Parts: structure tokens; sequence; C-alpha cells
């Protein structure tokens, strides 16, 4: 008998004819240079994620001297090749160390799960070695490094078993567990990180253990127990869920659920904020705290920090906000990457985490709903100059509000582009009387919507006509952001690119296969392969369309009325 | 670039020894991190200038006085500097270099007797 | 799901594999290419839309034409399945990933 598998071609015969003209004999090695050194280096520039051909891998193996001098050609070309036999792995190897220090944001691409490689990890970790601010935001992406931490475990477990055996019970992992131990808010951060993995992953729970051992300094470890009491807090949510009553009963029952959890704050001594790592919470305020009216049952409650200020907090239960959280970290890593190009979209990076696998928290913010200030207020004019009224003596016109106001729309109109968030209706769309436009329910993602697929920018009727009426000065600004936010983003992707097609390797809540069409979905909406910038101008006349219709064709004036009717 | 705060204001004695340091907020891994010093109706020149392969390179004039080591705990660049001079009162400020872009924190006043 | 015959995609109208390259010209209005697989087989299909080809859908002579030349199954390659359905009008082809002048340039 036989297997047929995946009237064709296939994948490895064109390995087994590329391998048969990868002789390379003569060992001498020149040095030579010409004006193609220029275009080779442009052919070194492509993608990390992008898989290169035959001849331009060969090229880039002859460029090994010009690949060591650009360090932005290092992993390139240790992509440009493959190590199965010692015999590659040699000089590859040898010239791990021997080439110059890669970018660490270059340094993304060659720490994925693509390249297994135990000099890789190595070498990698060596240049992971230093650990900033930046290393606490990259623990979302670590914990999907950690999820993929496990190749061929069996060997390390038993060497773990083989010390285990004696007393009974009652790799970068140790630059990991080295940077834990180092700062408490950092292992704070990891044990937190590891709360999520360890439903999935039934090892992440002992690996908790381990991180605890990891760190010596148990006086992190108390306040770790005292924040181990908030799954004890969410329990008691929970235990409040549990029981169904009147709307106000249960509002009752949530204030004197709030007293008695007012009473064991003040009972338990301070411990780290689920904000941010640095503040510490002091006790919480009763009666100011309120009730979600939705079906997921959220808790809203204010709570007195040790800086004396009130803190509102929204929690919910039974549900994994694991996608909303990382696109979350996405949206203030994305924050830092327009920081980087000193220029501000007034995006609010709302805090989101995960506590256990069912239960999350996020801190809170002055949202009201679209339909609520449609209704309401009678227009978004009205609610903004509500908090900050302000008539010029001149135009009528609005500050740094409304100008935030803008700027959040744009910036919420290319985020929504970029990363093709879905599910985003005029429930899922908040705003916030700061000045800036919330978006929440992020669970659909990456080209995926409720209902049939609209086009990319999530901007409605309503904005369409607050800006279309400014357009003159409001659309082109808007348009100057965006333009701008573009070359930002597209500059920087890269790394973007890299941490996320690792944290899709890794797991994804709402995708599955998706992944491999989910990065492609991410290059072409990025339309990387496209040096011109027209597609955003494209995308400016789509939104100029979605006021009025084209109607080049009865279906394409249905298809209209369809995305007016959809909303 | 990236928003960063630095602050040398001060005043000491010629001889005297004032540490430098520069806190970065932004997107961190940048190219190269580094301080300079300028008066008025003068030019800037570079001083010292520490890279992200951990190499170094100091000017003449203040070579073996001024050294700059990069913390990588905070990602915050420390400068520190010894034996200063009458000429070497001036206006510092400290400029860090990422993926081409430079960036420019702030500035500050160093005098000296 | 709610509806049959539907697809993720957005230019994609209907089951099918993710998403591939495309093409435009001055010469003629831009197309692009499809995959429609059996879990992990494929072949090279045209993304065509039926649901907004209501208006014209003059695709008669073209299917005589195709059924014609694809009937047929000489040294040059023949079209697999041209059809328009309720809701994709795509056309299909065998998988190939070879053209000529690019395995030219791949097959020395």
């Amino acid at each position: 008998r036989e297997i047929m598998n995946t009237n064709d071609p296939i994948e490895e015969k064109y390995r087994r004819l590329e391998r048969a003209s990868k002789n390379a004999n003569l060992d001498k090695q020149v040095k030579p240079d010409i004006k193609k050194r220029d275009y080779l280096n442009k052919i070194i520039n492509y993608p990390p994620g992008t898989k290169l051909t035959a001849h331009e891998k060969g090229s880039i193996w002859k460029y090994r001297y010009y690949l060591m001098n650009n360090k932005k050609a290092l992993t390139k070309l240790l992509q440009s090749t493959n190590l199965r036999e010692e015999s590659e792995r040699v000089e590859v190897l040898e010239l791990m160390d021997s080439w110059a220090e890669i970018d660490i944001d270059d340094a993304l691409e060659l720490l994925g799960s693509t390249f297994k490689n135990l000099s890789v990890r190595s070498y990698a970790v060596n240049r992971l070695k230093k650990a900033s601010d930046k290393e606490l935001e990259l623990y979302l992406l670590q914990l999907v490094e950690a999820v993929c931490f496990e190749n061929l475990s069996t060997f390390s477990d038993k060497s773990n078993s083989e010390f285990t055996i004696v007393d009974a019970v009652s790799p970068l992992a140790e630059f990991l567990i080295r940077r834990a131990l180092v700062n408490p808010r950092l292992g704070s951060f990891f044990y937190w990180y590891l709360k999520s993995e360890s439903e999935d992953k039934p090892y992440l729970d002992q690996i908790l253990s381990s991180f605890w051992s990891r760190l010596d300094k148990k006086s992190r470890n108390i306040l770790n127990d005292q924040v181990r009491l908030i799954n004890v807090l969410r329990e008691c949510c929970e235990t409040i869920k549990r029981l169904k009553d009147t709307t106000a009963k249960k509002m009752e029952l949530l204030v004197h659920l709030l007293e008695t959890k007012v009473r064991p704050l003040v009972k338990v001594r301070p411990i780290a904020l689920p904000l941010d790592p640095d503040v510490l919470i002091c006790d919480v305020c009763p009666e100011t705290s309120k009730v979600f009216k939705s079906s997921l049952s959220p808790l809203k409650i204010t709570f007195k920090t040790t800086l004396n200020q009130p803190y509102h907090l929204m929690f919910k239960v039974g549900d994994d906000l694991r996608q909303d959280q990382l696109v979350v970290q996405i949206i203030s890593l994305m924050n830092e990457l327009l920081k980087n190009e000193n220029v501000d979209l007034k995006l609010t990076p709302y805090k989101i985490l995960a506590t256990g696998p069912q239960e999350g928290a996020i801190e809170f913010i002055p949202n009201d709903t679209l339909a609520s200030i449609l209704s309401k207020y009678h227009g978004i004019l009205g609610y903004l100059k509500l908090h900050y009224p302000d008539e010029n003596a001149t135009l009528g016109v609005q500050g740094w509000v409304l100008d935030n106001f803008v700027k959040s729309c744009a910036g919420y109109c290319v985020i929504t582009y970029i990363l093709g968030v879905g599910d985003r209706h005029l429930d899922n769309l908040l705003v916030t009387p700061d000045g800036h436009f919330f978006h929440a329910d992020f669970g659909y993602i990456l080209g995926q919507d409720p209902k049939p697929f609209p086009p990319l920018m999530k901007l409605p009727p309503q904005i369409i006509e607050a800006f279309g009426g400014a357009e003159s000065s409001n659309y082109d600004k808007f348009r100057s952001y965006c333009f701008v936010a573009y070359s930002i983003l597209r500059r920087n992707a890269g790394l973007i690119l890299n941490l996320f097609e690792l944290m899709k390797t890794s797991n994804i809540p709402d995708i599955r296969i998706d992944p491999n069409g989910a990065i492609l979905r991410v290059r072409e909406r990025f339309n990387l392969n496209m040096s011109e910038e027209d597609a955003t101008v494209h995308f400016q006349n789509l939104i100029n369309d979605s006021v009025n219709a084209l109607l080049p064709i009865v279906i394409d004036h249905l298809h209209n009325l369809a995305q007016y009717w959809r909303t | 670039q990236v928003q960063l705060q630095e602050s040398g204001g001060g005043l000491v004695q010629p001889g005297g020894s004032l540490r430098l340091s520069c806190a970065p907020s932004g997107p961190f891994s940048p190219n190269s991190m580094g301080w300079y010093r300028q008066a008025p109706g003068k030019q800037r020149e570079l001083v010292a200038v520490m890279t992200i392969d951990g190499r170094t390179n100091y000017q003449d004039s203040v070579k073996g006085r001024f050294t700059i080591s990069r913390d990588y705990v905070k990602n915050t660049a420390y400068l520190q500097m010894n034996n200063l001079k009458p000429d070497d009162t001036a206006v510092y400020i400290c400029n860090a270099e990422t993926r081409g872009f430079m960036h420019w924190g702030q500035g500050t006043q160093v005098t000296v007797s | 799901q709610a509806s049959p015959s539907i697809a993720i995609f957005s230019y994609i109208d209907v089951l099918e594999e993710v998403h591939y390259v495309s093409q435009l010209n001055s010469s003629r209005f831009l197309k692009t290419c499809k995959a429609l697989d059996p879990n992990g087989e494929i072949v090279i299909k045209v993304f065509i839309k039926p649901k907004d080809q209501y208006s014209l859908r003059p695709f008669l002579q073209r299917i005589r034409a195709q059924s014609f030349k694809l009937g047929q199954l000489p040294h040059v390659l023949n079209y697999s399945k041209l059809i328009e359905t309720n809701r994709a009008g795509y056309m299909i082809r065998q998988h190939l990933k070879n053209n000529l002048y690019d395995r030219l340039s791949l097959r020395p």
C-alpha cells in the first residue's frame, strides 16, 4: 500500500532539488563588493515573518560579510538558512557570537517559536539579559513565550523529578526567574500572568510554585498572599452573583456586601494595586460603589488609595477577559509607539487584566453609552459642552477637549483599521467625558465580526457628520494625524509583527488556525508590500463615501444602504 | 524618539563631583544614548556617547573625568564626572538616538566657581 | 453560523481557505487570487462576487468559451470549475503556484 497526503507538485520535492543545489564546495570565502550590495541589503530589509526564496537565500548566504556588518541583516540571514546537520550549525553558531549585536526590536523576530535553536535562545537570552521597564510591558508576550517555552521538556521534567525523588512533597527561564526575584513588582506581574496560564496549562500551576522558589525574598510573598485573598473576594462576588433577586434588591445586597468587604479591607493590610504595581491601596468607600446593569453583572467600586484619593474600579467574573486585556496591552504598547513619535493621539489606555481563570478586573472610567448620549444629550456637542463648555468670541470653537476628541477619533479609526477589531457597535463603543473615545469588547478581532464583514474604519454616520460640517478643517487635520500615525506605526511595525507572531503562536481566544491568515491579514491592512501610502487616501475616500454613496451600481447603493442599516 | 527626564542643574566649586542622570519614558531599546555640554554664544559638541552594544566613547577634554555608564534596570543613563573646571560651567543636555530618530528630553544649568 | 454560503473574509464570498495575493493593471480591472481547500488540499482559484454581479451577469458567452476550452485537456492548462452561485461567482483552476518566468528563474 501507500499514502497520498499533504496531479500536483509538492513541498518536499522542491526541498530535494534546492538542497541538491546547496553544495558550496571550495571553502575559500571571498570578500568582494559591488553596487549590488545595496540591492542585497534592500533584500535583507524585508519583514521578519516573510519566507525567502531560493536564490535570495543563497545571495544572503554569500552575503555573510555584509550580513555581519549590518545589525538588521542578522535575523534575516538566520532565517535564510536551515540548521539540521552539525555542519551548517557549526559555522552558524560560530558566527552567532561573532556577528554584531542585533537591535532588541529585531531580536523579537528570532525569539519566536519559529526558531527553536539552542544557540538562538541562548544568545537571545544574553541580549534580553537587560530588563527595562518595557520588559514589564513585554510580560504579556513573555507569558506567550512561557507557553511556548516547553519543547521536549520530558528531559527537564525528569531532571527536576530526579531531585524531587528525595524529599516528599508538602535556558532563559533562569533569566526570567532572576528578573522575577530582582523586582517584587515584576514578580507580582509574573505571578498574575501565571494565574491566567494556570487554567490552560496544568504545568503552570506548579510553575507558579517554582516561581515562588525562584524568588528568595518572602517580603513580596506576604503582599502576594494579601493579593491572593482577592481570589476569595472574587469568590464572594461570585457568591453574590449566585443568588437571583430584584435589581434594587441586588443593589442593596451589593451595598451590604460592599460593607462586609469594606470590613476586610480595613482588617487586612495594604496590598498591590491592579492599576499599577507601584501604587498601594488603603480602603474602599462603601456608598460610592456602583453596580452594572449588564448581563455579566460587573461590580463598580471606588476605593480610597494610600494617596488619600478615590479610585473607581470595574471588575467582572465568569468570563475570559484575556482577549480585551491583551488588546488593551496592545493599545498601550501602540500608545507608547505613538509617544515615541513625539505626538499624542489622546487615547486613554484603559487598564485591563485577568485575576482568575473566569475572573478579571479593569480600571473604571467616566464612560457613557453612545445610545444614551444620543437620546438624552441629543447630540455629542452638548455632552462635550457639559463638562467644559467653550464658546469662542469668533468661531465659537472648542479647545483641547474637542481637539483630543478628534485625535482620539482618528486614532481609534486607525486602530480599528489596523488591528481589525470586530464586534464593535454603538453598545461596544463608549464616550469618555475626559475627551476620550472609549472602545470595548475586543473579544472578536483579526477580521472577525458578528455580522457580514464591513470596511476597516469603525467611524459611524454621527461622527462623520460632526467631522463633516467641520471637514474643511477637521477632516484635513484628522487626515494629517491619520497619515502621521500610519508612518509612525508602519515604521516600527516589525517588532509588533514579531511579537504578534509569538503571541499568536502560543494560543488565542476567538482565533485558532486564524493565526496564519491573521498574520497575513495584518500585513495586508498594513500593506507592507506597497511602498505607496495612497491606501490611506483610498480609505479616506471610503470615509468620504460613508456620508454619500457613489452609486456605481444598484447593488453598490444597496451595499451602502446595508452598511448604513448595520451602522 | 522618546520623552525623558534629566536634571543636572546645580552649582559647585572647581574639582568637585556632580552626578548626572537621565530617566527615559517611551519605547525602550534605544540605538544610542549620550550627553553633551554647551554654552551661550557658542556651539554644542559631542561629549559622551554610549551605544546599545555596551561600548562608550568620550571627548578629548573630558576623558578620564566624565564617564557614562548605562543602567539597564530602570533603563536609565548615568553620567558621572569629576574635577570640573572654570570653562566647564555651561548648560548641559542629554540626547538619545532611537531608530534613526533623535530625541532631546531636556537641559539644565551647571555652574562652576 | 447565521447564514450558509457566506465567508469570514470581506472579499471572500464563500467557504474557502485563507487570503492570498492579487494584482491590478491600467489595462484591466483589479483581480484577486483565492484558494478553496479540503482540509489541507487546495487548488488555484480566482475571486469573483455574484452578489454584486446581479446587475449585469453577462457570463453566458464566457461560460460557453470556458466549457469549450476547458472541455479538452491538451498540453495547455484547463480550467477546473467556472461557475456562478447565489453568493460567489468566483472561478477556479488546478493548483500550480508556478509561473512560467518565475519557474524559469526558480528552476535553473
